[PDB]
């Protein structure tokens, strides 16, 4: 199936998060979030705005880069996936194979543009590219759910 | 007190058996898959040691990988059960700090210590009871972090932290000023992500630069903030003896930035010289003399700290 | 003789024989396996007057299951056995469902995996256990394939049963049979590896 | 809420629930039901920290089973709550014994008796048994007999397998359903004394 | 010292409450069967009248009698345990008899010797200054119960065989015939009665125009003689002038005769029951055995063969 | 009710005690002996002789008539009964029918004759008469466990010229 891309042209890091949080609290649970940026793309800051969802703090929200998981334990559980420095690709084989059993919880990958084969095919994808200093681009791909997109393309008309 | 030690924590998977706190009677290492490595390393281990002689078993019970921790954690509390002798969960940050007074003999235990690597940067106070909580933390990046990624991002070999040291030598620091991103805060707390980025907006503007000159640069708007709020919560806080942990503590302009400071404003300051499977031990053998234990209904938990 | 037998590839199950007396203990619970194994192994064994050094072989369930679960299982048994070289049987989890079963024929065992994908072994149990189809992962599609080509009397899936008396049973046989192996030997079934690799070819075609 | 299931009919099985934490117990050895059912309620109990009177409610196998069995186990159950009256739940074993096996389908369970004859039953067990036959005693010929007729599926035949979760669910479903007795009015199966009576017709 | 006592060794079923020594707050009985169907309602209708949290100890006979009916009390005396989370007491049945001695009279002396005969029970026991006590003697055949009362089918006299057996003979003349004494003149004090009965079963065989009365007297003066003779023997060899009679048969008016005789010429203190209250005797012997802190384990099993 | 008899005359107390040895070892287990025989035949005495082949005292077998069972526990158990003073039926239906599930015990009662139904089909049955006041005799009723007839058999050479 082919996914309804939907735009985003300059976003600021509030509507950047504000964003995050639209799509997490509006899906149910066992859903793949695939992050794709370059460095200094709001990957993790998008994660800030997705912890609102789940009703914790934005603080707890770090980057994974050394930590290579973190689980936040919320109104549902948020697993937080950093690929940058994995070596061990049976981390995804066993471990990551493991998470994908949870029925009722959400996974975001930075850099999951990473091992394509591996995320199931139905998984979300976001891509974040720089627009300016204080400004970016996202464009979400969501493939065939009837009450998402029109969640979603609300805000997209909220521009 | 023969006391075993078990480490999976970290990625190098290690067994060390250690009496009286001092002595190696044997270290094993690997040299990353705990479960199959381990058996090996345990059969290695009681072909020399009998088993008998083990007073105390001890591993590693977080932070970590909920995985990684388990099999060190979950073996440990069988060979307590098997050979009847009791069991220690070692906390890894605060095996780290306590190695701070085994480096140094005579050290009072009021201190203020800074934990700065990769995915770990925070400032702690040690009572005089020993007891530790951490007052200082960051936000979005670890400064390890800032100094891989940076490195990356300007066309730099790893590791980013000791080539961006060796570079930044031949560099003027203040030749470009970046932001300081937490400095002059009500709080003790860090940001590096935002350094990272405005890094990233002055290579994507700039064209006429020197790679010397940018790291330089980088590294001392780091090395300030580093260096501001360690000395501000000691100051706060009436300790002037002061400890740096952790791997970017490596970095020789920081460790130029301390000591000027220390000169100036009289402090003591105290830097490392890490060895892993001795430290679940030395960790291990310190509890058991306080006869502290852990029960054996314990978890991991990957996000240990204080 | 003494044997201790466990299974952790789901819920937490210990079969424990001294002599002539069994013993068996489930827990099904919110507790999570590190916080629960050791704890009963060690007040099974007081209880009974039991050394570990006193056990003859212990069973472990290594088969089919979750990852956390197995790991904090096997690691346990790696514990206990290793000062003493206690001869180790391993036990696939999926046979020690199928054999926990009464009735006999053909049985079918499958568990959840990935979402669109099963762990799913299939057995004769007429006499013994006769393996039809290996435990392996398969399609939510081919898995009504293999259940309408198998036409089996038995389907055992999602909620699995284990007998700890069948662990023990299984352990004493595989110490007759000279099936035992030693404690850094042991090779978990991870069936999490193929369904990684199955969903690369299926998501190109 | 607090449950303690048990069922002597065969080997010792138990079953507690407090809280969120369901553990079930089992036994099969030369100890007889007398010196080991009390010794493992006691260190159960004492494991789980709670009291007999933080109960709810107390399952009972009473369904047919050895006499000397069943008689450890009422008593016991009987010396447990008549201090404080707390609800039984009289658990049928055959029953018990069915609805812990895995596989559903049509279910004989048969125990042997005195010199070829049998207790038995037979039960469909789609989401909970309906008995097919109800508990009697029959011949070695007449079981042969059921069994052709029903051609079942799960042949439950002297080794009796009950799962200590089952009684603890049963207990829970009858608590629920307002089905309990108190400890003064509990009838055990006493299927054994028809065999004399039906050798001599 | 509250103290629970159940009874279920035989016949009647019995619950009991007892305090510090002889207050009876509670006895009740079956009588004014069915073991496991009655207990229940006994113990509901004790905790109705006492508060089950006041109970401080828990004992049940634990032996000798019937393996089942003996499980019935026994396991539900520690599942009382369990739930009152108080200490549990086994108690011997013959011992409680013994026990209950030393209840009817306040002011007896330890060291005492005991025959104790009854239906299933013949013996000769010594009670220390300590209050432990052996079996010296011992029936290797039938009771002297068992003789009364199958003598008596023979003689076709209704049962029990003891009472007939008894009033018959008051009219009979003792000594009109000679019927053996199985065990007397021994080295031992040890009884065997068998002997005795088929002897009567012969010369009823070999009948004649015999009166019954005659050979019910002649019959009774030959157990009474082989009773009086071994008890005495003992408790003299012993050097106690103390002797109690316990079980059915002591309630025989020609051995009462016969003792009291042969007790008057040596100055012997005799001790009879009076011409019951199962309960009380285990709850008694319970309470016994709490305040020397001998308490018994939750492994108990019954045996149906306990003595000493 | 018609089985193979084997009758035996003029038993001393000792013959008939080797006749009950040379019987109970050669029980497989699982078995019910009916005694029958009226006062003082001597059914107690053969109890006394079937305890030798489990290795137990004799002086521990005693009348059960009050005491209804007694248990043996030796190289087998046995289960002397006495049903010479039961009342009340229900004790056979429940307790009796119960231990009969046993495969392995041995099962002796004592006026079994008196509840002539209850018993299995299979049950041997030994019928005591007194010949004279020292001598009895005794016949063994077995249904085609013809193994036992053998080991019987060979006794009444032992007691050919008595
Ligand atoms: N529109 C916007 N959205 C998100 N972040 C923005 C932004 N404009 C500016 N920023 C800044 O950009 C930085 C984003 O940092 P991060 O979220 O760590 C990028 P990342 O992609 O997660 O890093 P990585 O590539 O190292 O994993 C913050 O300092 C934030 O304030
Ligand atoms: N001389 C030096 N100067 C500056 N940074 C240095 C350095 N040597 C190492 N580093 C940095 O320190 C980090 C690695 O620190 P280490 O403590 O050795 C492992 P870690 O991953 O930081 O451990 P942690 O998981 O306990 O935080 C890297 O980001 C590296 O670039
Ligand atoms: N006046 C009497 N003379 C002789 N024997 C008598 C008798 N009164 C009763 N008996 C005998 O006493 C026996 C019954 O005794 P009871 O006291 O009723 C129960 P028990 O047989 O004593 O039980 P126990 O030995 O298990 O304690 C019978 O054998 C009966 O013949
Ligand atoms: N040849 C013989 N065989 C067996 N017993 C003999 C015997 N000759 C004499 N006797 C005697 O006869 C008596 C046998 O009686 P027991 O067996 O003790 C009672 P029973 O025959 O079991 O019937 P019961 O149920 O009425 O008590 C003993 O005194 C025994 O010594
Ligand atoms: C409907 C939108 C075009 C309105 C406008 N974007 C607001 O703000
Ligand atoms: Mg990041
Ligand atoms: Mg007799």
């Amino acid at each position: 199936q082919k996914m309804r891309h939907l735009r985003f042209e300059n976003l600021t890091e509030e509507q950047l998060k504000r964003l995050a949080k639209i799509l997490t609290e509006n899906l149910k649970g066992g859903e793949v979030v695939i992050l794709s940026g370059n460095l200094g793309a709001g990957k993790t800051t998008f994660v800030k705005g997705m912890i609102r969802a789940i009703g914790l703090d934005e603080k707890m929200v770090k980057s994974p880069t050394f930590t290579l998981m973190n689980v936040y334990p919320g109104l549902k559980t948020i697993y937080h996936l950093d690929l940058y420095r994995l070596q061990d690709t049976d981390f995804l084989s066993l471990d990551v194979e493991d998470i994908l059993e949870d029925e009722d919880g959400i996974m975001v990958v930075e850099w999951g543009d990473l091992f394509d084969g591996f995320w199931p095919e139905d998984s979300i994808k976001v891509k974040i590219e720089i627009a300016d200093e204080s400004h970016r681009n996202v464009e979400i791909l969501i493939p065939e759910e009837v009450n998402f997109l029109v969640e979603k393309i609300e805000r997209y008309r909220k521009e | 007190m023969r006391v075993l030690g078990i480490e999976t924590s970290c990625d190098e998977t290690a067994v060390a058996v250690l009496d009286d706190g001092k002595n190696v009677v044997v270290n094993f290492t690997v040299s990353r898959h705990h479960l199959k490595n381990l058996p090996i390393l345990l059969k290695k281990a009681f072909e020399k040691v009998p088993p008998e002689t083990v007073d105390v078993v001890a591993a590693t019970y977080g932070p970590g990988l909920i995985g990684a921790l388990l099999v060190g954690l979950s073996a440990a509390k069988g060979l307590a059960i098997s050979l009847e002798k009791p069991f220690v969960g070692v906390n890894h940050v605060e095996a780290h700090v306590q190695a701070v007074f085994l480096a140094n003999p005579d050290l009072k235990p009021p201190l203020v210590v800074l934990m700065v690597s990769g995915g770990h940067t925070q400032l702690m106070k040690v009572d005089e009871d020993y007891s530790m909580e951490v007052l200082g933390e960051t936000l979005d990046d670890s400064a390890g972090e800032a100094f891989d990624k940076v490195a990356r991002l300007l066309g730099l070999g790893y590791p980013g932290g000791p080539v961006i040291d060796r570079v930044a030598k031949k560099g003027d620091p203040e030749k470009y000023s970046f932001p300081r991103p937490m400095l002059d805060d009500d709080s003790y707390n860090f940001s590096f992500a935002g350094l990272k980025t405005s890094v990233l907006y002055f290579l994507q503007r700039e064209k006429g630069y020197k790679v010397e000159d940018v790291a330089a640069s980088f590294q001392k708007a780091v090395v300030d903030i580093l260096v501001e709020k360690t000395f501000r919560l000691a100051r706060n806080l009436g300790i002037r003896k002061i400890a740096f942990v952790g791997g970017v503590a490596a970095n020789s302009m920081l460790r130029e930035e301390v000591r000027k400071r220390a000169e100036r404003w009289n402090y003591e300051v105290f830097f490392p010289p890490t060895d892993n499977a001795l430290m679940v031990a030395k960790a291990g053998y310190e509890k058991a003399k306080r006869g502290m234990f852990s029960p054996l209904s314990l978890n991991a938990d990957p996000n240990l700290n204080v | 003789m003494n044997v201790l037998a466990l299974d952790t590839s789901q819920r937490i199950r210990i079969g424990l024989r001294k002599g002539e007396d069994l013993f068996e203990i489930s827990y099904t619970g919110e507790k999570k396996h590190a916080e629960i194994l050791p704890v009963v192994v060690k007040k099974l064994l007081d209880e009974l007057d039991l050394k570990v050094k006193d056990l003859d072989v212990v069973g472990v369930g290594i088969g089919p299951g979750g990852l956390t679960g197995l790991r904090v299982g096997i690691a346990t048994v790696v514990g206990l056995v290793s000062p003493y070289d206690i001869p180790v049987a391993p036990l696939n989890s999926f046979e020690m469902t199928a054999k926990s079963c009464p009735a006999d024929g053909v049985v079918l065992v499958a568990r959840r995996a990935r979402k669109g994908y099963h762990y799913c072994a299939v057995y004769l149990k007429d006499k013994g256990l006769n393996p039809l189809k290996e435990p392996s992962v398969v399609s939510d599609e081919e898995l009504e394939e293999i259940t309408k080509e198998f036409s089996p009397k038995i389907v055992l899936k999602d909620d699995l049963l284990i007998s700890p008396a069948v662990l023990v049973e299984e352990s004493e046989r595989l110490f007759r049979e000279k099936k035992t192996i030693h404690y850094y030997e042991i090779e978990p079934l991870y069936l999490q590896k193929s369904i990684a690799e199955l969903n690369w070819e299926k998501k190109k075609r």
